[PDB]
RNA sequence: UAGCGGCGAGCGAACGGGGAGGAGCCCAGAGCCUGAAUCAGUGUGUGUGUUAGUGGAAGCGUCUGGAAAGGCGCGCGAUACAGGGUGACAGCCCCGUACACAAAAAUGCACAUGCUGUGAGCUCGAUGAGUAGGGCGGGACACGUGGUAUCCUGUCUGAAUAUGGGGGGACCAUCCUCCAAGGCUAAAUACUCCUGACUGACCGAUAGUGAACCAGUACCGUGAGGGAAAGGCGAAAAGAACCCCGGCGAGGGGAGUGAAAAAGAACCUGAAACCGUGUACGUACAAGCAGUGGGAGCAUGCUUAGGCGUGUGACUGCGUACCUUUUGUAUAAUGGGUCAGCGACUUAUAUUCUGUAGCAAGGUUAACCGAAUAGGGGAGCCGAAGGGAAACCGAGUCUUAACU
């Protein structure tokens, strides 16, 4: 079960979707495919075709005591070339649906292992201040967390925008990354229910 | 991610040059006389830590032979007059021997002469 | 792109259950009258590719 | 878990070989490629089925047969994947909403493949001798 | 894949299914009746963008230092901690930012809408001729004349025209389906000279554009055309008043400025080749890949009354560079004057195998929607059944009249 702060319910979770062995490996995967799907991959170099130049020899075959060339855009030589230009290219691997719903089912049970899931009831600040949501993580010792909620409150998301150390994500929007990036999770009771549906 | 490589190609070349050090000419100065010169005294001394007990037993020899000689037998005939009397020690130290304690040495040429 | 199949190797080999393939005998066209029967009653049926010449249809034909 | 302390499963990564690097590296001058010939040469090797210039396997073997028309649209419906329907009804089209067979498909049989429980009976399906004791072994009719 | 194909190399559909996006009409014209649907002038209030902008929170003392934004102590704002500047790294010094706003005038769109100017609905009909088709020669169709449908037409011909005709891959007959020989029509789609913002496991001056610099310049060519090199003082010019040597020179030494002038404009750092000056040691009877084993002496720093560590290297044993290419290279075979920088197994997609991970008689989704890499979407693909050329049969099946 999962021990509230304010409370001490028995809120009742399937034994699986918060209680397996950490697959390493399959987390590892699925965090270095999210980081991965990241990348924009924005660039290019341009091969000896397109480097500005003519396609004239700069002298003849023979005669010359030149090592014989036969382009001014030749990777070899300076100014223009690069033999394996780069080009525009989408990183993002495929992840399987099991193995992102696996990971994040392995890495959702060590939080309650390693006690960085502090699952509390409902969480929202009076009105659109970042002065009273610091004011109250104070009182719960948190600085770095990620605030996980069901009903995704303006109140709440628009008083954690400037605030580096927080995070309020969706229940629906949860990441293999930021989960194990924050060192603390305060998950709303609606938003277990939520993600324990969600994963299955 | 373009990877420039002027930092550590200074640092290869320089530590081969520090292993130059003492050559003539380009031999030092010059990496690309350096380097066979590096490689080569590298040969060289693995060749030559093989030659060094070969010579130094040479120079052991000609040494216990000469010791032997002024006593009147040659080194052919002590070396069997030592193994003949069972004795273990070495040409290294039988060398040793004859350059310095003579008095002492006399005695190894009686020792092989019951032999 | 795709893998485009040697068309004329797909027309000439049939792949079996275990992996490899079946495939008509040759000399049987023409120029039938001075050969012997015994010898046209054994290359009428199918036969299999030998172990030499199978990773040359395996290469030519990788779809089935 | 931290995002430093996460780590592969020893095997999963393999490096993966890095040519003309030295001697040390093994493969290094000649990328494992030998010397001259073709084959060293870039954008070198001999295309597929080529023998040198010997008459191909390929061709020197004559060609047989025709590709049916028929067996491109008929189905081979396994006996396990049968009672994955409509209680115990499997025309063609109930059995097409399954997703067991095609779409273009309007012939099909039912083989032999093992395991029945429920009664199904199988109507306008071609069925097998085999599959004909068995769908009725467990209590389902046929036509 | 089916096909096409010196049946070689290669070329390569369609049907069908899943998605994006959706929309229809007008002439070859008579009716009772008609400004009605419609798109059509333009005004026209409108909306709400574009071209200028306005406001826009909260820091303090000490410690190094040239300089504080840095260290340490105490605060405060945060719908603003994007970012950039400031004498080093600033949430609170500045410019911005979130956010709240703002148009005399010109315009881009989206609804009323007076209307020079425009017809629905009816009935009735008509319903595209040198045309379809053909012969001949070509080309297009995935389809190379092949049994070759279909389309286009240079050439010569030539129908029936709705009880009519076209198509269903030679062709024929039944069935089915459509209406050619006249037109029009938004969206999904392609592209970016150019404009604005933002973003990069993109580059950082031999890179990135050819061009960070007044570059398509200098320069080269009759010409078309080709086509470079060249970034950085400092926080601030405070860019060195004055004195001295010299030719009122260059250049230098002082002075001064500065944190710094081996930051003085040939200006951050300042490598290497290369060239010197000064020291130590060796070297003018000694032959050769110039080193390596051994090794005296001299010079040295140390300690200490021990010996070392270095520098050098008389004499002496051994010893013909490297790369390449080769049966084989000191080879008098190749390549390199040296240094510094750059310079060659990549990328995408398919396919097979190995490791690994997931799930396992199942596994898995694509485009797509969604906005957040989730979640849908199972169209499809691969596997769980093979034999046969094929019909077909099926744990069998082909072979054959049948097979021990
Ligand atoms: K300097
Ligand atoms: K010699
Ligand atoms: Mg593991
Ligand atoms: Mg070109
Ligand atoms: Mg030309
Ligand atoms: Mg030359
Ligand atoms: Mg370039
Ligand atoms: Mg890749
Ligand atoms: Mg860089
Ligand atoms: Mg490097
Ligand atoms: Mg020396
Ligand atoms: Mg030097
Ligand atoms: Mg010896
Ligand atoms: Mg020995
Ligand atoms: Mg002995
Ligand atoms: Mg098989
Ligand atoms: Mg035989
Ligand atoms: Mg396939
Ligand atoms: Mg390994
Ligand atoms: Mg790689
Ligand atoms: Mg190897
Ligand atoms: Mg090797
Ligand atoms: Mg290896
Ligand atoms: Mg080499
Ligand atoms: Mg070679
Ligand atoms: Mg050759
Ligand atoms: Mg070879
Ligand atoms: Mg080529
Ligand atoms: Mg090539
Ligand atoms: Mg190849
Ligand atoms: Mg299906
Ligand atoms: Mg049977
Ligand atoms: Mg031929
Ligand atoms: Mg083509
Ligand atoms: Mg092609
Ligand atoms: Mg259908
Ligand atoms: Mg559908
Ligand atoms: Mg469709
Ligand atoms: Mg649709
Ligand atoms: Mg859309
Ligand atoms: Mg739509
Ligand atoms: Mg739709
Ligand atoms: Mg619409
Ligand atoms: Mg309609
Ligand atoms: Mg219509
Ligand atoms: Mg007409
Ligand atoms: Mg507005
Ligand atoms: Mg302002
Ligand atoms: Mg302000
Ligand atoms: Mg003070
Ligand atoms: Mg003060
Ligand atoms: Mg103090
Ligand atoms: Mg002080
Ligand atoms: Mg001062
Ligand atoms: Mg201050
Ligand atoms: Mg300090
Ligand atoms: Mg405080
Ligand atoms: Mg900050
Ligand atoms: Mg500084
Ligand atoms: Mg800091
Ligand atoms: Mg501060
Ligand atoms: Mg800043
Ligand atoms: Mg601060
Ligand atoms: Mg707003
Ligand atoms: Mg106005
Ligand atoms: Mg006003
Ligand atoms: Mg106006
Ligand atoms: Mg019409
Ligand atoms: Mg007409
Ligand atoms: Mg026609
Ligand atoms: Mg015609
Ligand atoms: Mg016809
Ligand atoms: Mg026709
Ligand atoms: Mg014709
Ligand atoms: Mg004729
Ligand atoms: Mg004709
Ligand atoms: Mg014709
Ligand atoms: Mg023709
Ligand atoms: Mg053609
Ligand atoms: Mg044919
Ligand atoms: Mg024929
Ligand atoms: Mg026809
Ligand atoms: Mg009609
Ligand atoms: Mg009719
Ligand atoms: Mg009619
Ligand atoms: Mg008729
Ligand atoms: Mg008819
Ligand atoms: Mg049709
Ligand atoms: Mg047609
Ligand atoms: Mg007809
Ligand atoms: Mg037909
Ligand atoms: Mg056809
Ligand atoms: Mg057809
Ligand atoms: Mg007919
Ligand atoms: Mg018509
Ligand atoms: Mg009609
Ligand atoms: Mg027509
Ligand atoms: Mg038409
Ligand atoms: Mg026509
Ligand atoms: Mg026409
Ligand atoms: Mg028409
Ligand atoms: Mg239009
Ligand atoms: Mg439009
Ligand atoms: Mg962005
Ligand atoms: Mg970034
Ligand atoms: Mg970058
Ligand atoms: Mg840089
Ligand atoms: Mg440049
Ligand atoms: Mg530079
Ligand atoms: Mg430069
Ligand atoms: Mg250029
Ligand atoms: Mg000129
Ligand atoms: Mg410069
Ligand atoms: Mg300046
Ligand atoms: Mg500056
Ligand atoms: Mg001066
Ligand atoms: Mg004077
Ligand atoms: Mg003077
Ligand atoms: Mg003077
Ligand atoms: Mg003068
Ligand atoms: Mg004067
Ligand atoms: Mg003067
Ligand atoms: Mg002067
Ligand atoms: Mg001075
Ligand atoms: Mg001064
Ligand atoms: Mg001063
Ligand atoms: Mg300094
Ligand atoms: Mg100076
Ligand atoms: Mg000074
Ligand atoms: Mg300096
Ligand atoms: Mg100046
Ligand atoms: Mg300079
Ligand atoms: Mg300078
Ligand atoms: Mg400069
Ligand atoms: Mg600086
Ligand atoms: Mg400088
Ligand atoms: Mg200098
Ligand atoms: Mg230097
Ligand atoms: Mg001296
Ligand atoms: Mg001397
Ligand atoms: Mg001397
Ligand atoms: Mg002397
Ligand atoms: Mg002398
Ligand atoms: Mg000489
Ligand atoms: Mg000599
Ligand atoms: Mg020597
Ligand atoms: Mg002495
Ligand atoms: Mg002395
Ligand atoms: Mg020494
Ligand atoms: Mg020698
Ligand atoms: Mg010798
Ligand atoms: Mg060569
Ligand atoms: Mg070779
Ligand atoms: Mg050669
Ligand atoms: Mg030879
Ligand atoms: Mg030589
Ligand atoms: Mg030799
Ligand atoms: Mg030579
Ligand atoms: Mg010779
Ligand atoms: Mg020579
Ligand atoms: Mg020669
Ligand atoms: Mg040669
Ligand atoms: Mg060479
Ligand atoms: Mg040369
Ligand atoms: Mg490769
Ligand atoms: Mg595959
Ligand atoms: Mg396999
Ligand atoms: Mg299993
Ligand atoms: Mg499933
Ligand atoms: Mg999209
Ligand atoms: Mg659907
Ligand atoms: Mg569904
Ligand atoms: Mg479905
Ligand atoms: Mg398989
Ligand atoms: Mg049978
Ligand atoms: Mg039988």
């Amino acid at each position: 079960e999962l021990v509230l702060k304010d409370a001490q319910s028995a809120l009742t979770v399937s034994e699986t979707t918060f209680g397996r062995d950490f697959n390493e490996a399959l987390v590892h995967q699925v965090v270095v495919a999210y980081a991965a799907g990241a990348r924009q991959g924005t660039r290019a170099q341009k091969t000896r075709a397109e480097v500005t130049g003519s396609g004239k020899k700069p002298w003849r075959q023979k005669g010359t005591g030149r090592a014989r060339s036969g382009s001014i855009k030749s990777p070899i030589w300076r100014s223009g070339g690069v033999t394996f230009a780069a080009r525009p290219q989408d990183h993002s691997q495929k992840v399987n649906k099991k193995m992102y719903r696996g990971a994040l089912k392995s890495i959702l049970s060590e939080l309650v292992r390693q006690d960085r899931l502090i699952v509390v009831e409902k969480f929202s600040v009076e009105a659109p201040k970042t002065k009273l949501l610091a004011q109250k993580l104070k009182d719960m010792a948190l600085e770095d967390v990620l605030i996980i909620t069901g009903e995704l409150d303006e109140n709440l998301f628009l008083a954690a925008r400037n605030l580096h150390k927080v995070d309020v994500r969706d229940a629906t929007g949860i990441d293999p990354v930021s989960l194990i990036a924050f060192d603390k999770v305060v998950m709303t009771a609606d938003a277990v229910k939520q993600v324990e549906e969600m994963l299955a | 991610a373009r990877v420039k490589r002027g930092v550590i190609a200074r640092a290869r070349h320089k530590k081969i040059l520090k292993q130059a050090k003492g050559y003539y000419g380009a031999r030092s100065r010059v990496y690309r006389v350096a380097f066979q010169a590096v490689i080569k005294a590298g040969q060289y001394a693995y060749r030559d830590r093989r030659q060094r007990k070969r010579q130094f037993r040479q120079l052991w020899i000609a040494r216990i032979n000469a010791a032997a000689r002024q006593n009147g037998i040659s080194y052919s005939k002590f070396i069997n007059g030592l193994k003949k009397a069972s004795v273990e020690i070495d040409r290294k130290i039988l060398a040793d021997i004859a350059v310095f304690d003579k008095v002492a040495f006399t005695a190894l040429v009686e020792k092989a002469k019951a032999a | 792109p795709k893998i485009k199949t040697v068309r004329g190797a797909a027309k000439r080999f049939k792949k079996t259950g275990k992996g490899g393939f079946k495939h008509k005998h040759a000399n049987l066209r023409h120029i039938l009258t001075k050969k012997a029967t015994k010898r046209k009653r054994h290359l009428r049926p199918k036969a299999m590719v030998s172990k030499g010449d199978l990773g040359l249809v395996i290469a030519c034909l990788p779809y089935a | 878990m931290r995002l430093n302390t996460l780590s592969p499963a020893e095997g999963s990564k393999k490096a993966g070989k890095r040519l003309g690097r030295g001697i040390g590296s093994g493969l290094g001058k000649t990328g494992g490629r030998g010397h001259k010939g073709q084959k060293s040469r870039s954008g070198g090797g001999v295309r597929r089925g080529f023998e040198g210039g010997q008459m191909p396997l390929y061709r020197r073997l004559p060609k047989f047969g025709f590709t049916s028309r028929k067996a491109a649209i008929t189905a081979e419906i396994r006996l396990s994947d049968l009672a994955k329907v409509e209680g115990g009804v499997v025309d063609l089209n109930t059995l097409k909403a399954a997703n067991i067979i095609g779409i273009q498909i309007e012939f099909a049989k039912v083989i032999l493949a093992g395991e029945v429980t429920t009664p199904v009976t199988v109507r306008g399906l071609r069925v097998t001798k085999g599959a004909r004791a068995a769908i009725e072994a467990a209590g389902g009719k046929i036509e």
